[PDB]
RNA sequence: GUCAGAAUCCAUGCUGGAUAUGCAGUGUUAUUCACCGCCUCCUUUGUUUCAUGCAAUGAUACAGGCCUCUGGCCUGCUUCUCAUCAAAGCCCUGGGCGAGAAUCUCAAUUUCUAACAUUGGAGGUGAUACAUCCAUUGCAGACGACU
RNA sequence: AAAAGUUACCACAGGGAUAACUGGCUUGUGGCAGCCAAGCGUUCAUAGCGACGUUGCUUUUUGAUCCUUCGAUGUCGGCUCUUCCUAUCAUUGAGACGCAGAAGUCUCAAAGUGUCGGAUUGUUCACCCGCCAAUAGGGAACGUGAGCUGGGUUUAGACCGUCGUGAGACAGGUUAGUUUUACCCUACUGAUGACUUGAUACUGCGACAGUAAUCCAACUUAGUACGAGAGGAACAGUUGGGU
RNA sequence: GUAAGCAGAACUGGCGAUGAGGGAUGCUCCUAACGCUUGGUUAAGGUGCCAAAAUGCUCGCUCAUCAGAUACCAUAAAAGGUGUUGGUUCAUAU
């Protein structure tokens, strides 16, 4: 989690804010690339 | 004046009715596994046996919850239950008694061994028919418990193992008693008289 | 309490029919319908001249002789299924709104638009072994047709309880689908 | 003044579960149905 | 004998799980005499709610079933295997050889089972790590704890 | 025995042998539900009602009682906070009608969710103004004072009225009058933490316990269905609002 | 007295002054009254398990979407039922 800033969008919903540019809150997630490694089997029992 | 370990299949058995034979053979310091626990039977039916469950539900410590009655889902918990419900299970020697029971909802270990039946304690002798009875496989996975399926699957896939075994002993017990009357032949004539006194 | 009770049932000509244990299965020329009767304490056994077919109880107590007649009824059902199927006609009823009805014939499924004047659409799915003509000529009109008559007559009767008034009186307004005969195709 | 009156009646003779108390607030595990607007790239013009 | 069916019920999802003294998988496992494993062989002690053959693997039905199935069987693990010939001993690849065993004087548990842990030895193969305090942090914080 | 009052300025020995609170037995009284059918209901005992009778239930009213407590269980009401009951006011799904529609009245499964803002009174009750889907009734030591408040009741000051020759009295009115202690055990809410076929590290499984969403409005559906006319719905769809 | 685990009497027996076995649990109900004990037998009451002894034998009835289950005792009624099992008495097999 970073940050949030807001940004301005058009609506496309009739509401009375259809087509209308409404600014909103919006949380910037900083996001590198995940490295895959392993892998793991999982065997169906009774107990789980 | 018993046997090491007794392992009961527990389908066409009713709930009771077997726990009450099942508990006084504890007590005795016989040492005893029970085997497809989700088969086991009671009498009614199953709306009725449902209700009773929802009345168990029903029951909880109302300052903390967490504390009190423990309602177990599990077909081989439900058992259990019953069992201990026949023992003074707060005094030390009640205790010594469950140590002994062992129950399962049919794994590896014990497939490979025999599965004996208590005759008292089962349905076709003792619900006069047309009487409506109930599964417990059905009434616990009514109330949340979730491995149904899966004790459908591994039984299905086990029974499979266990009739190629079934035709390899079936094969060799026409193999043995192939070579008995050939056996029974050979030997003198006197004793051959002598065993079908016997039976032999 | 009563010793002995045993009626018999006359099988017609086109059919075969082959009871092992309590489970009768019976083939005819149009289909056939396989049934369970393992809740009954009865004895079925064809005859030598193997077209009739006993059915018996020993000790039957006055509520459990009532279910020698229920086995009769259910397995004669089975022979004029086999040979001539159960047609159940439905027909349409409405005031003002005209009710508009499609099928995807085969499937089969019953989608009904502008039932008393409604938006919402109502698709009624059939049982397996049964399927829906539109009844051509006759205006306004479906034919429910099958082997079984369990299945058919469910099916009919599950199309009238999605068609169900609600909120109004059920005398004056009338809207509705309803079975008119029961019958079957081949005579 | 920054806390409840009554806890409880006098039976059960005991503190319910249910009455709230004084203790940890966050550092709670938690939501769905949040809409992606963006994906980006760090490889000008975000 | 079935079917539809609710602001209901049980799941699912959500919170905890030091709420089962619950259970699984995977990493690395002590600077080279210095302890430490694993697998056999054989001895010191000490645990067991309970050794004396403390034995036996289809899967169903019950107004039907099973097959070695043109026949035969069911009416109980009430059976079927196992149990010999010298010692709970000694010799030959698991079976088989022989030998005056008693005065253990009329009975005294028929002291040796089983796996589990442990003391010290033989031979085969192996291994050369981390955690806490400390300082720092502030996504955390009454102090512990946590990052 | 030869013998009047008063004490709220009071005192002492005792009493649960004996009152004023809760609890217990009882349920007349209060409250709730049945059975019979004279009539009401244009006609028709039973859609909805139900006289004259009669059978129960309840402990949310009030008595009756004196078992417990007088080397003290802190006596009203409000505020705060939780849970439980159903004899259901609203919301869900049905059934009945003297149900055309709309609006209702009656009944069944229903306690999952909800039940408000104010004026006067210490009030509990009550009665109004308004909103709302609806403003249902109750229990938990007549829930709740080491939780508050102290308006009322119930000490000592004082006033009025009635009663008393007087001191004084009043389930008559009036104003002024101290609300003590947790650091113990448990409970509840949070915090570390020893140990178990080794240590230590990471990823997990999920028995069991708790649970969460719930109501309304507008737009279209539609001035359509239904109705002699006035009036006047609903589902699917769209958009908002309350808690 | 509406009634009360309410108040007041008559006859006998208990509790109080009294344990033991049974009624799960109970001063007053049942059996039965007690010196320390070995063996035998019963009482009341019980025999699926907790729990010593019957999953004993034999003949009926009952299916409860709130079955029922042991005197005092821990509540139930009027009125109903084409649920089922028998009986009584009329009328043509019902």
């Amino acid at each position: 989690k970073a940050g949030m800033t807001h940004v301005v969008r058009e609506l496309d919903k009739g509401s009375k804010l259809h087509k209308k540019e409404i600014v909103e809150a919006v949380t910037v997630v900083d996001t590198p690339p995940m490295v895959c490694v392993g892998v793991v089997g999982y065997i169906e029992t009774p107990r789980g | 004046t018993f046997k090491k370990v007794v392992v009961i299949d527990c389908q066409g058995h009713l709930l009771g009715r077997l726990a009450s034979v099942v508990a006084k053979e504890l007590l005795k310091g016989q040492q005893i596994i029970c085997v497809r626990c989700e088969d086991i039977n009671i009498s009614g039916s199953l709306h009725r046996n449902r209700l009773k469950y929802q009345r168990f539900l029903r029951l909880r410590m109302n300052s903390n919850p967490r504390r009190g009655p423990y309602h177990l889902r599990a077909p081989s918990r439900i058992l259990w239950r019953t069992i201990r419900g026949m023992l003074r299970h707060k005094v030390e020697r009640g205790q010594k008694a469950l140590a002994r029971l062992q129950v399962y909802e049919v794994p590896t270990m014990v497939e490979r061994k025999k599965r004996m039946v208590v005759p008292s304690a089962l349905r076709i002798v003792r619900l006069k028919p047309k009487r409506n009875f109930c599964r417990l496989g059905d009434l616990s996975s009514q109330v949340g418990w979730s491995h149904g399926d899966l004790v459908a699957r591994l039984e299905e896939k086990r029974k499979t193992r266990s009739s190629a075994y079934y035709q390899k002993k079936k094969e060799r017990t026409k193999m043995q008693t192939e070579a008995k009357q050939f056996a029974q032949t050979t030997l003198p004539k006197d004793q051959v008289a002598f065993l079908q006194q016997y039976g032999h | 309490k009563s010793v002995y009770a045993c009626e018999t049932i006359t099988i017609p000509a086109g059919v075969t029919v082959d009871v092992k244990s309590r489970v009768v299965t019976v083939k005819g020329k149009y289909g056939e319908i396989t049934r369970a009767f393992r809740h009954l304490p009865v004895d079925i056994q064809k005859t030598k001249s193997g077209n009739r077919l006993k059915v018996e109880m020993w000790y039957g107590t006055c509520t459990d002789l009532s279910c020698i007649r229920t086995l009769c009824s259910h397995i004669k059902n089975m022979f004029t299924g086999v040979m001539k199927k159960f047609q159940y006609k439905m027909r349409f009823v409405y005031a003002h709104f005209p009710i508009n009805v499609n099928i995807s014939g085969n499937g089969t499924v019953v989608e009904i638009r502008n039932f008393l004047g409604e938006k919402r659409v109502r698709i009624v799915k059939m049982l397996p072994g049964v399927k829906c003509e539109k009844a051509t000529n006759v205006k306004d009109e479906i034919a429910l047709t099958g082997t079984d008559v369990e299945l058919v007559s469910r099916s009919a009767a599950l199309i009238h309880q999605s068609t169900l008034v609600r909120r109004k009186d059920i005398r004056k307004f009338l809207d509705g689908i309803y079975v008119s005969e029961t019958s079957t195709v081949e005579q | 003044l920054r806390k409840i009156a009554c806890i409880g009646a006098w039976h059960p003779a005991r503190v319910q579960f249910q009455v709230p108390r004084h203790g940890q607030k966050g550092y709670f595990h938690r939501e769905m149905n949040k809409k992606v607007y963006r994906v980006g790239n760090g490889a000008p013009r975000n």
